RNA sequence: GGUACAAUGGUAUGCGUAGAAGUGUUUGGCGUAAGCCUGCAUGGAGCUGCCAUUGGUACAGAUCUUGGUGGAUAGUAGCAA
RNA sequence: CGGCUCUUCCUAUCAUUGUGAAGCAAAAUUCACCAAGCGUUGGAUUGUUCACCCAUGCAAGGGAACGUGAGCUGGGUUUA
RNA sequence: CCCGCAGGUACGGACCAAUGGCACAAUACUUGUUCGAGCGAACAGUGGUAUGACGCUACGUCCGUUGGAUUAUGCCUGAACGCCUCUAAGGUCGUAUCCGUGCUGGACUGCAAUGAUAAAUAAGGGGCAAUUUGCAUUGUAUGGCUUCUAAACCAUUUAAAGUUUAUAAUUUACUUUAUAAACGACAAUGGAUGUGAUGCCAAUGUAAUUUGUAACAUAGUAAAUUGGGAGGAUCUUCGAUCACCUGAUGCCGCGCUAGUUACAUAUAAAAGCAUUAUUUAAUACAAUGACAAAGCCUAGAAUCAAUUGUAAACGACUUUUG
């Protein structure tokens, strides 16, 4: 069962060349909501999804517009509902067609996520770079960077277990047991602009943001809400990661700990950044041949533009 | 075919391997120039011509030589071409209609008496 | 609708030794067959369970070294255990036996028309006629659960749905021929073409 | 014993620019078989059956000989001091 | 021939898991059973291959494709 | 010791915030030359030294699982073998093993759900056809017409098990129990119980042109249409899934069986008396097909080229283009 309205960026997913089209998806299936609408198809389908099915999922899409990437074409995916009484999974999802869902209502803090995604691609590589064979001695004719024996005489073929060259990275991985450190509260403006305060902690009270000074390098603007995840995750630049509730129990007393961040470094990652906020770059350092001159090329000219006039 | 490398423009031909033979494709324009300039004198109107038959034949080769290691000489052979076009005009095509010949005998419809003509129209 | 004698023989695989049914089927399919075996989770193997489990685990060990993806694929469903027995008793590298294998359908647990169709037994493959009291036996449905087939209890829930659909189609067809037995007293004065002429078959019919 | 090739002596009141030798071929055949006869197509001036007597007389091989050709390969060979 | 590299296999089990037994109090060990999943190293001398030596190690098992020279090396062996 | 806790080794899979390594041949200085001198000049295949973002990268960082049958063994219950006994049936504990889960690929090209559904608007594409026609062929049907069984035996249990019905007790359920009969692996049943009680036939014409016309006792049957509920989805022969089915609206009010008994009418003889011959199809039922044949509905995408850089040997890939 689809929905009645699908948003435009989240309906470019069905188009390899969208800019040229007539945008005719979903111009027909939406009209099953404004026909007789139950004996059209739809109420029988929700009754068909209730009588027979044991797993109910949900097609949700992202809002790739809000992140200011180039992409404009939302990723849709199936996200399984996992509460009891099969009547309740459809009753939860008949309600939520077109209504938006936040990270704060799926994940919490101090929670163990599995991140799923495709690693960073690295090309056609040798066998040393890829499989971590020992390099050969320096006086090797025809190549140090090889395996020297890719197998015995018998079995008289090369096997699959022998380390071999050909592509590195861009593999689909599922990395387990990453911990949420902070569910962010992103976007904007309760009364004045509260697009601050994600990095304000109990010890800091500086509002700054989770964005560094100069943006995140290459992937760079963060204004929406977020999940802050212990050390590393898969992928690259801008890459869609899929966060996942844990398929495990957590008895391990290192994965049961409640946390509290004292400090979040938002110094500049385009170099060796020395200051957290741009205020501190003006508290420690002073005004430059810059905001010295630009604060004295406005109030000075406002009494010097009339000097030709008078 | 091999080892010509796989290009982007060859999805169109339902192939992967394709290439851009510039000098080859330039002699087939100097050919179709004459094959169009021959429909001129015959009075054919060129925007209806279709390349009916095209074929290439390998002509007699030409002799050159490389020079190899340890004092050896190998043949360096240019392999020429023979191309033929016939271009034929395309109108609204009434294609073909084969001939009819009677194999008629005179005892045809007395064993078919009880079967076909006075047997009434059914459904 | 059709088949080279009847539509297909549908053999219920319940109570039948696997290799004594796989050979009468492979013979019948080379003669022009069209069979279906349903309930392949219920076929039997003689000897106790571990004796057969051993035999299958040794089958799982055969795999080509230079590529395991070339090697003997070890299908684990009880229907594709039965198909393994039948494929050995067929020449499957000729077209004659590969067409003989194309007339074979085998099912874990009786779906899709062969639930309302007609089930025949093969009384020479049947276990209660050949084996002894105090020989031990297993099912292929237990063997397949212990070796990597995930749908033992999918097809147990699927089957008691089907065996509760049949609980009412035997409740209708038991009362619906309380009337055929009723109607055969209201046409007792027929003319007399039952009263004498079907005393050819003739004390019961 | 039989069959292919080339000749010489006889022979067939043999065949042939109204198309010989050769070649090509889903023309039809004959022979256990080597092989043979035949139609059509190309070809353009010579050739065949029989008796004898012959001989530089029959090829798949020889890392055979001479010549021509195919893949590899239109190229991850290569044309980078 | 060896070494280097790299993969797979065996069990005739060194260690570890699960055990049975001791002339098994504990500790340490010994004998045996199921068992081949993970592991089985760094050096000095010699071209070695075993054995020996320093040392680390909870603990330092034995072998297969004479594995492996268009993989290398070229020390042994082996042309002038 | 068990158990709990905290770390490390080796290996694995990622990652780059920090730290370490490589150099924007970015920038500073500087040697030699050269530009008349003077510059964020050059040349010395990177002149040399120094610092050095981005990116790559370890010498850094983060992460690294879970159930089942059960081997060895210890038992339980328990005999043959009056006792005893881990074994003979039957229970059980149970490994770094084994097999799965989680993880990685995916029959190249397997399968399921779903989205849109053209060069339109003159004119023609595309469905919905199955109704639409003659036409022509197809398959079954072979001289009606040498057929269906898509209606059936229950699920799990079992070689003294394993069965029925009946009745009195009882179910959430031919629930479970108590008496009494029945063939107590007969021939039976292996085919027809024709398992919603089958048909090569109703039509009283049963078939290579055929059709049927009235009275007396039985019998009451299949029949076409527009707005509610309960029901049906196991790798598919048509899912805007839907066939008994609420109360409504009107008809052809049409065709009807079986039996006794009566009458008309019509087709039918293939030439052969060693009637076997091409061994066939006018038959009927389902299915395509093309040439002129009536309407109902419909009004897209993909790829290339350019672009991106989450990618890259080339393809491919992630993207973007009023």
């Amino acid at each position: 069962v689809w929905a009645q309205h699908l948003s435009e960026e989240c309906r470019r997913r069905f188009y390899k060349n969208w800019y040229k089209s007539k945008k005719k998806a979903f111009t027909k299936a939406s009209k099953k909501w404004t026909d007789d609408l139950g004996k059209k198809s739809i109420e029988n389908d929700f009754r068909k999804m209730l009588r027979y099915c044991k797993v109910i999922r949900v097609i949700a899409h992202s809002q790739i517009r809000l992140i200011k990437q180039r992409q404009k074409k939302a990723h849709v995916m199936e996200i399984q509902l996992n509460g009891g009484s099969i009547e309740d999974k459809v009753k939860w999802a008949r309600e939520h067609l077109e209504k938006p869902i936040q990270v704060s209502n799926v994940f919490g803090q101090d929670e163990m996520i599995d991140c799923v995604g495709v690693t960073k691609g690295k090309g056609f590589k040798g066998v040393t770079s890829r499989w971590h064979t020992k390099k050969l001695p320096r006086k090797t004719h025809k190549g140090l960077r090889k395996v020297a024996c890719i197998g015995a005489w018998h079995p008289s073929r090369v096997s699959t277990t022998v380390a071999r060259a050909g592509q590195k990275g861009y593999h689909h991985r599922t990395e387990i047991n990453k911990k949420i450190y902070r569910i962010g509260a992103g976007i904007h403006t309760k009364d004045g602009k509260v697009i601050k305060n994600n990095a304000s902690t109990e010890y800091d009270l500086t509002d700054k943001s989770i964005t560094p000074m100069g943006g995140f390098p290459h992937y760079g603007e963060v204004n929406n809400d977020f999940v802050m995840i212990k050390g590393c995750c898969i992928g690259s630049k801008k890459r869609i990661i899929t966060l996942r509730k844990s398929l495990l129990k957590h008895t391990k007393r290192s994965a049961l700990e409640q946390i509290k961040l004292k400090f979040i470094d938002t110094s500049s990652k385009m170099g060796h950044g020395r200051f957290q906020t741009p205020a501190d770059k003006l508290a420690f350092m002073g005004p430059l041949k810059k905001d010295r001159l630009k604060e004295e090329a406005a109030a000075t000219t406002a009494a010097a533009a009339a000097a030709t006039t008078t | 075919n091999g080892g010509v490398g796989r290009c982007a423009q060859a999805k169109q031909w339902k192939t992967t391997q394709g290439r851009w033979p510039k000098k080859s494709a330039e002699f087939l324009l100097q050919l179709l120039r004459n094959a169009e300039a021959n429909a001129d004198c015959k009075g054919l109107d060129a925007d209806r011509l279709v390349v009916h038959h095209i074929q290439v034949n390998r002509a007699q080769c030409l002799r050159r030589r490389t020079y190899r290691a340890h004092g050896r000489i190998n043949p360096y052979m240019s392999s020429p071409c023979h191309v033929e076009v016939i271009l034929t005009e395309k109108e609204e095509l009434v294609s073909k209609a084969t001939d009819d010949e009677p194999a008629k005998k005179k005892l045809s419809k007395k064993k078919l008496q009880r079967q076909k003509e006075k047997m009434l129209r059914s459904e | 609708m059709t088949g080279l004698t009847n539509r297909t023989v549908v053999i219920d695989g319940r109570g039948h030794l696997l290799g004594r049914l796989a050979s009468v089927v492979a013979k019948y399919l080379l003669q022009g067959g069209k069979v279906a075996v349903v309930r392949c989770e219920e076929l039997n193997l003689s000897g106790h369970f571990y004796r057969n489990k051993i035999k299958f685990l040794a089958y799982l060990r055969k795999r080509c070294n230079v590529n395991p993806a070339r090697g003997p694929f070890h299908f684990r469903a009880p229907s594709r255990i039965f198909y393994k027995a039948v494929r050995g008793m067929i020449p499957h590298k000729t077209k004659r036996g590969q067409a003989a294998l194309a007339r074979l359908r085998v099912f874990d647990g009786i779906p899709s028309p062969y639930d309302k169709r007609r089930r025949v037994v093969v009384p020479i493959a049947m276990r209660v006629l050949t084996l002894r009291s105090d020989r031990k036996y297993c099912q292929v449905g237990r063997l397949s659960h212990e070796v990597g087939w995930h749908y033992q209890d999918v097809i147990k829930s699927l089957e008691r749905k089907r065996k509760a659909k049949l609980r009412v189609t035997l409740k209708h067809n038991r009362e619906l021929k309380k009337l055929t037995v009723k109607a055969r007293e209201n046409i007792a004065k027929a003319a007399e073409p039952f009263n004498k002429i079907i005393k050819s078959y003739g004390y019961e019919v």
